[PDB]
């Protein structure tokens, strides 16, 4: 009556719990903008508010375009620049070289705002600002960031352009 | 290749196929090397350089 | 021993499964033999690959009769059996008598009161090798179905344009030499199999000097078979025909024993498509 | 439980369920006391165990036959089988092997059709 | 006889269509094909 | 079929032939019966149903 | 043991108590569960043998390619273990080095030929009966669960007559048959 | 019309003269088919590898 087929109470690592890598074992939609259309972005009227990244800082002197004459020049209209602490702390570790470049960019013409996020990733700083808040304009020439903020909707990018700059969404300009 | 026998004809085997993937592979998945822990793997370049 | 054919049967179809999967890969070792005989690049998929590169000396050292014979082609003298349809007719009884005759190790049997898979499965416990099934119409024999026993395949051909050796004359007898064969224009491997099953149908092994040919020609899809005694004059070496002469025509091809009605099909005659006209073995 | 045993016989294409248990000594085929097969040249023959043994045997059972398929004679040689097999089963289950091996021996002297048959597969040569 | 002969006659004007059909479009189209990138070779040049 | 032809040796003299049906599947027309007077057989590539109907171009 | 802290888990890395650098992953054990086999050494001495014909097969490796002795003696032993039964396809010779498994070994094993044929149900249930005693091979019963059966005796296995499995079985198809007192 | 198929050759007697002719240019050349009965020092370290392996061959059988 014992009970037949007996084996040595061995260890599972595919079933037990003592194991550190066996210890690991109401949804959510974000709603589209009230203050976005279709593409229109009815929100955005004059002043506009800018964000000024490393690239845009970069080419801006690299073209000697002086930076609130140069925006009223791109917008036809009053706006005003901000710059991140991300994008302050990201001029500043490329640094030494272009430390004439980060004397211009602070300017306290240049009301800059603070961030409160790890790591200095402003790409990352400002594609979460921007589909945070659908307000803001970008300006910059990455590439990369380009095709991002293209993808998303009702937001104008703003980038330089021969001597000049440009915008690529606004619905107005002139 | 016939009186080859061994660890030689299979160390040239390898060196062999080496070349010929070498010529229009992927670097690294051509000559990926085999792992060893840190401290090691760095006594052993040490030595070998000395 | 039933039980013991019928996991013989599941392991044959799992090594061709195998087989076709690995079709590619021997193409794949062909290339890197090809490769390493002469120093050129290899390309994306095999260079790029670790365990290829890696495994390659076992298959470097790696490396034709069909397989349903592979085993025994020309060692044991095939036996056949040769059997009639149902109610037999007189008219189809002379000429399965006749290929009886023709072919050698062949045996004849009346049938009445029979059934297919009891007939196949007792032939199969007796240890036969091949077998014939005749059917007919009015006296004309019109059908013959070969089958290959221990689960190999089936043939079924139609023949039409008979004539019995004593409707020809009142001769004489054969000599019955193991005879020869000579097969022409055979093309597609559709042909390979079908002179593979017919010389695994006669007997194997002949001499140098044996007294009676035996042919089989491609004429437009329609095997004209015939039989010649031949006696080596001079210049001009003199056939005499004897035995029977009819034209011979495929028309399926099982991969199964004849009782098995649904096995896989290897080979089916296409008859109402758009080109059937158009093509030859098709 | 009650002591019961189950047979099978057959001839070419017929089959002959036997169920024998214990009871009053009585016989039936298919729901039809066994004065009444049909054959009435072969009733004989479905008789053919019963007096080759005796009669007692039979006078303390319960013998049930059904049979499928065939025709006659078919049939006939079944039923003789199956009446057969099931009296030697029910006495190697319940009474004495001694009953069982006497009883197994006169019927195979007799003829073994009765506890072997014999279907019939050809001699091909 | 009838059956034979017609049916191989229509495979002969198959076959022969087809071939003519290939012929034609094949000509075509290396040469054209060698003309229109040699002006490749050029316009990017130009 | 039975309403095509007239006379046996009519069927035979178009014996042989392709013939398709107005569901759109195929056959052949292959011999003549005996017994009635302008009937033939013929094969089809699939089950022919019965409300089907037969027709045979021809120029 | 505590689910210790920041600082003192980055002080202790490398400490285990449960799984070591030399228990490859349990794999003895993980195997043993998979197959429900009963001693340490029967897992180990499959090891061995494993081992015994890789080393085989590499020096046949070293070999040069084209010698008559290499290429029979493969294709000698491909033969044998295809009918052995560890490995499966014979054409391979890589599938010689590569596949051949003390799962494999263990899986041409008796229970799990059973599960195989579908006598038992699963295989601690074929285990059972093999140690109860109903199941014979060919014309004599097993009695030692661990037996290993090639091809040409998987022909042959079955469950013993008059045992009550049988009887269960023929009588559920309604077909015991008591004069062979199955 | 539109016929479907090869009608079954009416063998003739120029047909048989071409496979006759066959069968005597075959004989003449004779080449006939059959299937005829299946039939059936090196180095110092390549012996010494020869007899390791053999050895351990037969032990592992
Ligand atoms: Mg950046
Ligand atoms: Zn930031």
């Amino acid at each position: 009556t014992r009970k037949f087929g007996l084996v040595k109470r061995t260890l599972n690592t595919k079933k037990d719990q003592r194991l550190k890598k066996n210890q690991e074992n109401t949804r959510n939609i974000p709603q589209v903008s009230s203050a976005l259309f279709f593409q229109y972005n009815q929100a955005i009227k004059p002043p506009y508010q800018v964000l000024i990244d490393t690239n845009f800082i970069n080419f801006s002197i690299q073209k000697k375009v002086d930076i609130v004459r140069g925006m009223m020049d791109c917008l036809l209209a009053k706006c005003n620049p901000l710059i991140t602490d991300c994008v302050m702390a990201e001029l500043e570790k490329l640094g030494p070289k272009y430390r004439i470049a980060l004397k211009l960019a602070r300017d306290p013409r240049i009301k800059r705002l603070s961030c409160s996020h790890k790591g200095t990733y402003a790409d990352d700083c400002l594609v979460h600002r921007v589909l945070q808040h659908k307000c803001y304009i970008v300006a910059t020439n990455d590439a990369g960031l380009k095709q991002r903020i293209r993808k998303i909707p009702g937001i104008p990018l703003m980038s330089v352009g021969g001597h000049a700059y440009v915008i690529e969404k606004l619905p107005d300009v002139f | 290749d016939d009186q080859v026998i061994g660890k030689a004809r299979s160390r040239t085997l390898e060196m062999r196929l080496n070349r010929l993937s070498r010529v229009n592979g992927h670097q690294d998945k051509i000559n990926k090397l085999e792992k060893v822990p840190m401290h090691i793997r760095r006594g052993m370049i040490d030595k070998h350089v000395k | 021993m039933l039980r013991r054919q019928a996991r013989e049967r599941r392991e044959y179809l799992y090594r061709k499964a195998q087989e076709l999967q690995d079709s590619q890969l021997q193409q794949k070792r062909q290339i890197i033999k090809q490769a390493l005989a002469q120093g050129k690049p290899l390309p994306k998929e095999l260079a790029e690959d670790e365990s290829l590169q890696k495994d390659f000396r076992y298959d470097q050292s790696l490396k034709q009769v069909d397989d349903e014979y592979a085993a025994t082609s020309g060692i044991m003298d095939p036996r056949i059996i040769v059997t009639t349809s149902r109610d037999p007719s007189t008219r189809l009884s002379q000429f399965a008598k006749e290929i009886k005759l023709l072919f050698p190790n062949a045996v004849r049997l009346n049938r009445g009161n029979y059934v297919m898979p009891n007939l196949v499965d007792a032939c199969k416990k007796s240890g036969t090798t091949d077998l014939v099934v005749l059917h007919e119409h009015r006296g004309v024999p019109t059908s013959l179905t070969i089958s290959h026993f221990p689960h190999g395949p089936t043939a079924q051909f139609s023949l039409h344009n008979v004539v019995m050796r004593h409707d020809i004359i009142n001769a004489g007898n054969q000599s019955e030499v193991n005879p020869h064969l000579i097969f022409d224009n055979f093309t597609t491997a559709l042909g390979k199999r079908v002179v593979c099953i017919l010389k695994h149908l006669f007997n194997a092994g002949p001499k140098k000097d044996s007294e009676r040919v035996i042919t089989f020609a491609n004429r437009g899809d329609f095997i004209s078979v015939r039989q010649h005694v031949y006696v080596r004059t001079r210049e001009g070496v003199e056939i005499a025909e004897v035995g029977p002469r009819f034209e011979m025509r495929l028309f399926e091809l099982r991969l199964g024993t004849l009782e098995n009605k649904d096995a896989d099909v290897e080979w089916q005659l296409r008859r109402f498509i758009r080109t059937a006209n158009k093509k030859d073995y098709l | 439980a009650v002591p019961s045993v189950q047979t099978f016989g057959k001839k070419k294409s017929a089959t002959a369920v036997a169920h024998v248990k214990a009871g009053k000594g009585l016989i039936k085929v298919n729901g039809s006391p066994i004065t009444l097969v049909e054959p009435e040249i072969l009733r004989f023959k479905v008789y053919e165990p019963l007096l080759l043994v005796g009669l007692d045997k039979f006078s303390n059972i319960d013998i049930r036959v059904r049979v499928t398929g065939g025709g006659h004679v078919s049939q006939v040689y079944a039923i003789r089988q199956a009446i057969a097999k099931g009296l030697v089963a029910y006495h190697q289950k319940y009474v004495d092997e001694q009953s069982k091996n006497e009883l197994k021996k006169a019927f195979t002297s007799y003829d073994r059709t009765l506890l072997i048959a014999d279907s019939r597969r050809p001699e091909p040569k | 006889f009838e059956a034979r002969q017609r049916i191989e006659e229509k495979n002969k004007e198959s076959s022969d269509y087809h071939a003519k059909m290939a012929h034609i479009v094949n000509t075509i189209n290396t040469e054209e094909g060698a003309e229109k990138n040699k002006y490749e070779r050029e316009r990017k040049l130009r | 079929i039975k309403d095509m032809f007239s006379s046996a040796m009519e069927v035979a003299r178009f014996e042989g032939a392709q013939i398709k049906t107005v569901s759109g599947i195929r056959g052949e027309i292959k011999r003549a019966l005996s017994k009635p007077e302008g009937h033939y057989r013929a094969a089809f590539e699939d089950k022919i149903l019965m409300s089907d109907i037969v027709i045979l171009r021809s120029w | 043991v505590r689910k210790l802290k920041h600082h003192e888990q980055k002080l202790l890395k490398k400490v285990d108590f449960l799984e070591w650098k030399q228990d490859q992953g349990h794999r003895d054990t993980q195997v043993m569960r998979t197959y429900h086999i009963q001693n340490r050494e029967d897992y180990h001495k499959y090891n061995r043998i494993c081992g015994d014909i890789r080393r085989l097969a590499n020096k046949l490796s070293l070999l040069p390619p084209t010698d008559p002795f290499r290429r029979k003696h493969e294709q000698l032993l491909l033969d044998k273990l295809y009918a052995m039964g560890v490995l499966t396809t014979k054409s391979k010779i890589s599938d010689l080095e590569n596949k051949v498994t003390v799962s494999a070994i263990c899986r041409r094993r008796l229970p799990v030929i059973m599960h195989r044929l579908k006598m038992a149900e699963t295989i601690q249930d074929a285990v059972k009966f093999i140690e109860q005693g109903h199941v014979r091979v060919g014309p004599n019963l097993i009695n030692d669960p661990a037996y290993l059966v090639t091809r040409n005796m998987e022909d042959y296995v079955t469950w013993v007559d008059n045992s009550k499995i049988k009887k269960t079985l023929l009588r559920y198809r309604n077909q015991i048959d008591d004069f062979d007192f199955s | 019309f539109d016929r479907t198929a090869k009608p079954v050759p009416v063998i003739t007697s120029e047909v048989t003269e071409s496979l006759e002719d066959m069968i005597r240019r075959r004989i003449q050349d004779s080449n006939f088919d059959d299937l005829q009965r299946r039939t059936l020092a090196l180095s110092e370290e390549l012996q010494k590898a020869h007899s390791e392996i053999s050895e351990l061959y037969a032990n592992l059988v």
